[PDB]
């Protein structure tokens, strides 16, 4: 996998590929590795396709009998731990899982890293899976707060397709979202083999590549 | 987990026209020694099953029991315990599947391949197999142990698909069977020549033979051969 | 030291038409080098229009198909005689699979219907419980030999239209049911070619709104 | 593998299977598994293939040799001789699993060889993954004082046990036979009971279909004149 | 770990009417890092040609072996060696190194030059010869490479419908493995002309 | 494998029952462990078929050359080459050999070489996996200076025995008989000495 | 250990040795094996010392609340008792038992319960390291419906054997006959079977 | 490396003050089987020198060949061969104990226990051990095996010091020793009742005792010992 996601004026962008893999096999390409919570919840998965899975929908629905009790929508915060604490009393167990909150709430637009060892972390970007590593360049050399929403947006597809590129266990599509106040937004899921050939002309970049 | 001590090797069976056989010798191993001799792995289920059990005798021992306490258990507040709602060769494997595998995923096995044989009450043929994975599967033809390897062939030379069963008479599959556990007592290091037999027919019921011998066996041959390669003396 | 697993070979296959489903399943049973049956049905109906099959571990595949056979029966029972969506059944097998995550269901399972739409629809599990809804999919032995061949035949992947030069793609029409029924045919009579473990038989199961519907298809024996 | 090795009358059969493996991969349908190791010293082999091979055609050009030097023809039992001191040697590493048959100046001569370096004479002998599907065969058919048409077809009939019941073999039966005063008869896929049946569709693409991004020439001549 | 999928690869031919085709991948990589998307794995020594996979220092070193054998053979034969002549020698190089054997695939294709009969063969890492009659398969995508082979394939195909036949064969295959892909090469091979296509594919 | 000499009056008798195995497989029933380094001087091999195939062709080879350069060697010197191999190649060898020949001297000797490459010189021997459940039997009934048809039932018996309780003996009993007269090759087959 | 237990006419005996072993250290050299666990039911132990007899203890227990509310159980209630407790512990003991008693409806019974926990009735049992040895002598000289005497001298002769081969057994042989007239305690000492 | 297969027990000996006692019993094990009952363990070395040896058997008769053939070589050239210029203990012990450590540091050893028991030319006493590692000490009692653990307690009962060597005889030393090999019959499982005994003395010279047998046993106190605690009968 690699999957990422940051904060900035705009809300939050949040982006992934589709890959899962099965050693070298690709097992399947079409996989929707973003899980909506909530109209203002989105969760990133990566790792054990399944531990995640069942989690992350296990989560949506602590999430959603919160706010039948308190009448008001969890925050990303106490979303984040929710899960946090619910992965722990397994730790060392076996569970793999690398994941990422990503919403808008009372204190602004949201991120937590959580996974199975047992981090949370809260910061404004965030990539996680076996193509983190190359996504990071792309985002570090360009992120700024003051970004236009068009231009958050290319910045994570173009950053996955870095990954996409380089890393053997990540590619397929991009699935793109948005999240603002107003709640997420889809933007799309982009074929990885299209949009190289497309970049590549448009940008320029990927020259020793022929095509 | 544990491992088997005391063990008994393969058990064969096969269907024909009007019903099924099965075989199994009367050896009770104890690794390379040949410990017990007069050893019965066939168990009838009243007159209708044949359940034979190759493995773990212990755990053979065992599964005897609950199938003596299954009988008994079925005849309780049942007025057509010999007829309508007597025990049938579907209901006594599924019991016992459902067993293996349970104390398989306790990780306590019942160390043993079990082959249920039997007729139905429409007279359709039963024949299926279960081991200590609680793995099951049906064939015209059922071996365990070494029977799966040298049995199965020639038996499969007999039946090789479903429509070759009512071709087949019981007099052409007691042939086969008898001479598969002769190939088995040829090459099978835990075996022995002697043997238990059962038939059971959708007309005669069944029939439980004890005591048979393999016979007619060749070994005459033997005395020709001479060393490993150039010996000739 | 006992080991609780096993393999007992097989493949399966699962494609979805635009108003049809297909499931199919060779019968061979295996343990190593022997046969242990030529014809043990692998795919089962298992009520309100959903076919489904779960094997590798034979025993526990086995045992999932029961226990969401009654999760089928006590659906109704509890929800007056509702009908389970294919997608209800889905997210209900997850659920079964992830219930022994620490002690897993050693077994590829899929399953083939139709939505709510009346549109044909495969699911795909993975031991336990990550579930993908998919338009082609191949699980078992055999299924890297089989699913490059459905990208290509089923979703036209690396086939553009002539004269273009890759510029165009071949468009994405929709396949029948006879068309599909080669692809298995041709599928698994490749796959028993150079996998072992692959032969005897092949059974499918055909998914439409009138019902399901069986088809049965030597393969090579040895 | 499937292997076996059948005497009669007036001399020697042997017979294989066709398939090769690489796992659960059949990487060969049709692979060639009796080996001539002298004109009327032919063996069959199982294991390791690349071992059986070599082995095979080492002992059989030192054979040459020997019969060269000799001037005599060559006999089974030095063939086997050196084959077992060459396994023996190498302690099992080498995995070749042989049945080697023939006649000569002797008579007509059967052995099985294993890769330890062990040898047994017999009547009837089988080996490979096969070989108790084919044992089982040998041991309810065989008798003494075979014919050269009886023991081909309990040969090949011990062939297709292993084809049919064990996955390790399938595809076509090959035999050869070795005659005393005779040519040895080859008789490559003397059964085929495996052919592959006609596909439902043809899957022939358009001429375009492919996208291309470049073309050459490439220059397999050697550097040209003038 | 596993040396034969380190660098990952694959190679596939194919038998047509009067022709053969042998076709690679173009990757190399260090597990999952992608590092070169030129390296290819089809050589020639003349008119017979041989794809390699599996260990990429074992392929760079084979095809300077074979290039050292070959320039011999022809010095002292005077002739160029052909297919059935190379295979054999192939085998004999590999099993040589039996029990420190160079991790690796190959595959011979190429037409002799007397007779004009098209001859494919395959190898495994010690030697052992699997000569086909209609394609030959190597590589981490072997399973894939089977299955579209096996259903693709029909035997006496001109050359031009033999390309699109042996060019689907290795993209589909190449796009279900990971460590496979990152470009590819066809070799249309007759007895006097040989084409050579690049082919566009996805890139990740 | 149930292996067996016995020293008698008028020489020496060599005993072996035909089984040989894989696991559990049997992979020759009708096996020839009785093998021949000398004119009169045989040998019963156990354990590994290759080992002990191995060994007894380069003793008779070494034989071979002693008998065209010194005559005919005695048993006591077949024994100590059948040793030096299974001496010095202890750590690489899974050989337990019986040796036993006839002398118009010395008359009839047997010699059994165990694992480790020892010597001992006995009026009978035993060996072999089988050989574990006879041993109270023999030492019952075993007399010196038995005739040939007292000492044939007594392998006969014992070797019968040997293959009723052990799973890796069976198949035919061979036995061969070394006296002045000559060699005397027999066999008995299951039906004659299972119901003894 | 050397165990046995063989039925006769008048009843049934029991035999064994009386050696206990710390590796090839002797513990006890005049150990009693023939434990009683009802007033005509005794049994021969095997293997570990410590399960044998806590096993044995166990049973004892059962038998005698057996007997306050049931009368005077049969040897075959007996053996089932050995025998639950070996088997549903199999994982945790190293026990091999055999059972033996008198009744005067069956009169002498023989049960014989190997490490699996498995129950096999038998005219005669033996057991123990030591037992292998004598399986050929056993066989070919068991009768049934011996005499008392022939019996002893039968268990006498196969004890001796299989303490002149195996290291785990020695020391004196002890007995115990059991029939209709009571339970007598034999004892035989090196010197009395040694030369047999 | 390798292990040891056909194996001798214990070896024991003394000093007394006239020469040296040694015995061995006549044993050759093959695990816990008692497999060979007449095997001799002393081993003469001329008239002045016996090595006792335990362990491996294949290895011993090996250094018996050693042995002998180191009679042979020191008899070549040597007029002096059955006088001034014979073997003496001392050098027969050096020699072995040269070999045994030039074995053990090649990890390939001869996987005994050797004690060397004489009398040198000038009267004194020789008594030395040596192991497959090459390790050597004396002492006025010596025991390999588990006669190290029950011998030499007893031994030393009468033997404790070098002061105490004069004042012990060749008939209180003689009895000790039979004492000793009674008592390893009694409690060690891997010996036997015959046994070998040689004694050196410097006035009567070397007397080789063969087929002694354990006699005088204890046993009669067996028949009062019931049970394992409660039981009576
Ligand atoms: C990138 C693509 C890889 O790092 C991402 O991280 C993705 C994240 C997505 C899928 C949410 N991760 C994977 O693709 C993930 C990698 C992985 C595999 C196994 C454990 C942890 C991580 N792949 C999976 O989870 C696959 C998904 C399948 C192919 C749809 N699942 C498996 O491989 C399953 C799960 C196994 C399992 C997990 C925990 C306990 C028990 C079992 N395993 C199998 O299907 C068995 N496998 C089949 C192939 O042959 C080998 C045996
Ligand atoms: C029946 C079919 C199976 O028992 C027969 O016994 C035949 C015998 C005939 C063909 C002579 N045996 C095989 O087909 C044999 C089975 C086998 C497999 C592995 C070990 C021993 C026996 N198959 C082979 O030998 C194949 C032949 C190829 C397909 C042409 N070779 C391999 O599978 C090699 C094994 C090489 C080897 C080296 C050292 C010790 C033992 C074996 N394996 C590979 O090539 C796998 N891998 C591919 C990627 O590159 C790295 C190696
Ligand atoms: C009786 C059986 C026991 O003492 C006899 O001694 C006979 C003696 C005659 C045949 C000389 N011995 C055997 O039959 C002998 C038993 C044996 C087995 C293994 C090691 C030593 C002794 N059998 C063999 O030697 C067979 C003969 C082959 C089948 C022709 N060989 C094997 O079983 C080989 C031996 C490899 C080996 C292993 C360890 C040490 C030395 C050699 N083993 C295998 O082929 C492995 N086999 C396949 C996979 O399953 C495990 C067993
Ligand atoms: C013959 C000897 C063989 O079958 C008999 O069966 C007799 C039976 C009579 C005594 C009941 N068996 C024994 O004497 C028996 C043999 C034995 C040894 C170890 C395990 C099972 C059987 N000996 C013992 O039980 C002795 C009795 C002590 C000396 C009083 N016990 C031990 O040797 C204990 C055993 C502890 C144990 C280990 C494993 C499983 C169960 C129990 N061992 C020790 O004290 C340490 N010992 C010495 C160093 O080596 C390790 C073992
Ligand atoms: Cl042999
Ligand atoms: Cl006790
Ligand atoms: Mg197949
Ligand atoms: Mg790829
Ligand atoms: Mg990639
Ligand atoms: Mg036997
Ligand atoms: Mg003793």
């Amino acid at each position: 996998t690699t999957t990422l996601a940051f904060k900035f004026r705009h809300g939050v962008i949040v982006a992934a590929d589709s890959r899962a893999t099965a050693g070298a096999y690709i097992a399947s390409q079409t996989v929707k590795k973003v899980i909506e919570i909530n109209p203002y919840l989105l969760g990133t998965m990566a790792g054990g396709a399944a531990d995640c899975s069942f989690w992350e929908r296990l989560l949506a629905r602590q999430c959603r009998i919160y706010e039948l009790r308190n009448k008001e929508r969890i925050s990303v915060a106490a979303a984040s731990k929710l899960l946090a604490n619910m992965v722990y009393q397994y730790k060392g167990m076996g569970l793999s899982m690398g994941t990422m909150i990503c919403g808008w709430d009372k204190r602004g637009p949201g991120l937590y890293y959580v996974d199975s060892e047992g981090n949370r972390i809260s910061g404004a970007t965030f990539s996680v899976g076996s193509g983190s590593v190359y996504a990071y360049g792309v985002l570090d050399s360009n992120y700024k707060w003051d970004l236009s929403v068009e231009d958050a947006l290319y910045l994570g597809k173009r950053s996955i397709l870095a990954a996409a590129h380089r890393d053997a266990y990540s590619g397929g599509s991009v699935n793109l979202y948005h999240v603002t106040e107003d709640g997420w937004i889809y933007h799309g899921n982009h074929d990885v083999g299209e949009l190289f050939w497309k970049v590549k002309e448009e940008e320029g970049s990927f020259n020793n590549v022929i095509g | 987990t544990q491992q088997p001590i005391v063990t008994g090797t393969s058990v064969i069976s096969m269907k024909y026209d009007n019903g099924v056989i099965i075989a199994a010798d009367n050896l009770g191993s104890y690794g390379s020694l040949l410990r017990f001799n007069g050893v019965e792995r066939l168990i009838p289920v009243g007159d209708n099953t044949v359940v034979g059990i190759s493995g773990d005798i212990s755990d053979m021992q065992h599964i005897e029991r609950l199938l003596k306490d299954l009988v008994t258990e079925n005849a309780y507040d049942n007025p057509l315990a010999d007829a309508e709602e007597a025990l049938e060769p579907s209901y006594i494997f599924e019991y016992l599947a459902t067993v293996m595998y349970q104390r398989r995923s306790k990780m306590n096995p019942l160390w043993n391949a079990i082959i249920v044989a039997g007729v139905q009450s429409n007279g359709d043929q039963f024949l299926r197999y279960v081991n200590l994975l609680g793995v099951t599967y049906s064939s015209p033809t059922l071996a365990t142990g070494f029977g799966a390897h040298m049995a199965n062939p020639l038996l499969r030379k007999v039946v090789d698909r479903e429509s070759d069963i009512p071709k087949t008479t019981v007099q052409v599959a007691e042939e086969a069977i008898v001479n598969a556990m002769r190939v088995l007592y040829y090459r099978d290091a835990r075996s022995s020549r002697n043997f238990s037999l059962a038939i059971i027919d959708k007309n005669t019921g069944l029939t439980f033979k004890k005591n048979l011998q393999v016979e007619n066996m060749k070994w005459d041959f033997a005395k020709d051969i001479k060393g490993y390669g150039t010996q000739k003396i | 030291q006992f080991n609780p697993y096993g393999d007992n070979g097989g493949t399966i296959l699962g494609i979805a038409g635009e108003d049809f489903a297909v499931l199919a399943g060779d019968t061979r049973n295996i343990t190593d080098y022997s046969i242990n049956s030529r014809y043990e049905p692998k795919v089962f109906d298992c009520g309100d229009n959903i076919v489904m099959s779960a094997n590798g571990f034979a025993a526990d595949g086995d045992a999932l198909v029961k226990r969401f056979k009654n999760s089928v029966k006590w659906y109704h029972f509890d929800h007056n005689d509702k009908k389970l969506s294919i997608n209800s059944a889905a997210r209900n097998i997850q659920h079964l699979l992830y219930s022994r995550r620490f002690f897993p269901y050693y077994v590829y399972n899929i399953i083939a219907g139709l939505d709510e739409d009346g549109k044909g629809a495969v699911y795909s599990f993975d031991p336990v419980g990550s579930y993908q809804r998919e338009q082609c999919r191949a699980g078992g032995a055999a299924a890297s030999l089989i699913m490059p061949f459905l990208d290509n035949q089923v979703n036209f992947k690396n086939q553009y239209e002539p004269g273009t030069n890759g510029k165009v793609k071949k468009p994405l029409k929709y396949l029948s049911v006879e068309e599909v029924i080669k692809l298995v045919r041709d599928s698994f009579t490749s796959a028993t070619e150079r996998h072992i473990q692959v032969g005897d038989g092949l059974e499918i199961l055909i998914v439409t709104k009138d019902g399901v519907r069986k088809e049965f298809y030597e393969l090579k024996r040895d | 593998t499937t292997i076996v090795g059948v005497k009669f009358n007036n001399g020697v059969v042997i017979a294989a299977d066709t398939r090769s493996t690489q796992g659960p991969i059949v990487a060969d349908k049709n692979c060639a598994k009796l080996h001539r190791i002298s004109p009327k010293i032919w063996c069959a082999g199982a294991g390791t293939a690349a071992d059986t091979e070599a082995v095979t055609q080492l002992i059989g050009s030192n054979i040459e040799l020997h019969s060269l030097y000799t001037s005599r023809e060559p006999r089974v039992v030095s063939a086997l001789q050196m084959l077992k001191q060459h396994l023996f040697k190498y302690q099992g590493h080498i995995g070749a699993y042989l049945i080697v048959a023939g006649v000569d100046p002797t008579g007509s001569h059967l052995f099985s060889i294993h890769a330890h370096g062990s040898t047994d004479v017999g009547y009837y002998l089988s080996l490979g993954s096969g070989s108790l599907a084919a044992m089982a065969v040998l041991e309810s058919h065989w008798k003494q004082d075979l014919t050269k048409e009886e023991a081909i077809k309990l040969a090949s009939d011990a062939i297709q046990a292993g084809i049919w019941n064990d996955l390790g073999s399938g595809s076509n039966v090959d035999v050869c036979v070795m005659e005393i005063g005779k040519d040895a008869e080859y008789l490559r896929n003397y059964l085929t009971p495996n052919v592959r049946e006609e596909k439902q569709k043809s899957y022939k693409f358009p001429r375009g279909t492919t996208a291309v991004l470049k073309e050459s020439i490439v220059n397999i001549c050697d550097i040209q004149e003038e | 770990s596993d040396p034969s999928s380190i660098n990952g690869g694959i190679v596939v031919a194919m038998t047509g009417k009067d022709c053969v085709a042998i076709a690679c991948d173009l990757r190399l990589g260090s597990q999952s890092l992608g590092v070169s998307n030129k390296f290819e794995k089809i050589f020639h020594y003349g008119h017979v040609f041989l794809g390699i996979t599996g260990l990429a220092t074992d392929v760079t070193t084979l095809n300077e072996m074979f290039r050292y054998k070959t320039n011999l053979y022809k010095l002292k034969e005077e002739r160029a060696i052909e297919p059935e002549t190379f295979t054999q020698l192939v085998s004999s190089s590999l099993y040589e190194r039996r029990f420190g054997p160079y991790f690796v695939g190959p595959v011979v294709a190429g037409i002799n030059s007397k007779s004009g009969k098209p001859f494919i063969a395959g190898f495994d890492l010690i030697g052992c010869i699997d000569e086909a009659k209609d394609f030959i398969v190597s590589g981490t995508a072997s399973d894939q490479l089977f299955g579209m082979c096996e259903s693709l394939y029909e035997p006496n195909l001109e050359p031009e419908d033999l390309f699109e036949t042996i060019s689907q064969a290795l993209l589909n295959a190449a796009d279900r493995d990971a460590l496979s892909g990152w470009g590819a090469v066809v070799y249309i091979i007759k007895k006097d002309e040989v084409v050579k296509r690049y082919l566009k594919m996805r890139q990740d | 494998t149930s292996i067996m000499a016995v020293t008698f009056k008028d020489g020496v008798i060599l005993g072996a029952d035909s089984r040989t195995t894989t696991g559990a497989y049997i992979a020759n029933r009708v096996t020839d462990k009785l093998t021949r380094v000398h004119d009169k001087i045989w040998c019963c091999r156990s354990g590994s078929a290759a080992d002990t195939q191995a060994i007894a062709d380069i003793v008779q080879y070494h034989l071979e050359l002693y008998t065209s350069q010194y005559g005919t060697p005695s048993t006591e010197t077949a024994a100590s080459v059948f040793k030096e191999l299974c001496y010095e190649n202890k750590d690489n060898l899974t050989a337990g050999i019986i040796v036993a020949g006839y002398d118009d001297k010395n008359k009839g000797e047997v010699y059994t070489i165990p694992l480790g490459g020892s010597v001992h010189k006995l009026p009978y021997a035993i060996a072999g996996s089988g050989s574990t459940f006879i041993y109270g039997y023999c030492d019952k009934n075993f007399r010196e200076n038995m005739s040939k048809e007292e000492t044939v039932d007594f392998i006969k018996h014992s070797l019968s025995q040997a293959i009723k309780w052990d799973g890796s003996s069976g198949g035919v009993i061979r036995m061969v008989v070394l006296t002045a007269a000559g060699v005397e090759r027999l066999i008995f087959y299951p039906d004659e000495y299972e119901q003894l």
